[PDB]
């Protein structure tokens, strides 16, 4: 975490820093958007 | 709904103080279960 990495989540590959998020994610939901359809927040497959 | 044979069920439990119909209001109805069956589906039934 807190460093640029790149970060591959079941396919959901990219290049991001990831952090602590606050967001409330759903039971059910997998990862976020953004308005540009790029994705902002993920769920780790290992640790929900 | 039965799209492309995976039964998706979106469901959702409130509480109400009426006894007539509907309530006026706004709630949405999370995702609950897919079902892969694949079954063509035309007609239904609810069991008391
Ligand atoms: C396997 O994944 C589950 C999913 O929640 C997790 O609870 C568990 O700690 C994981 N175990 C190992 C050995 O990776």
């Amino acid at each position: 975490k807190n460093k640029c990495v790149n970060f591959n989540f079941n396919g959901l590959t990219g290049t991001g820093v990831l952090t602590e998020s606050n967001k409330k994610f759903l039971p059910f939901q997998q990862f976020g958007r953004d308005i540009a359809d790029t994705t902002d927040a993920v769920r780790d497959p290992q640790t929900l | 709904k039965n799209i492309d044979g995976y039964f998706k069920i979106y469901s959702k439990h409130t509480p109400i103080n009426l006894v007539r119909d509907l309530p006026q209001g706004f709630s949405a109805l999370e995702p609950l279960v897919d079902l892969p069956i694949g079954i063509n589906i035309t007609r239904f039934q609810t069991l008391l």
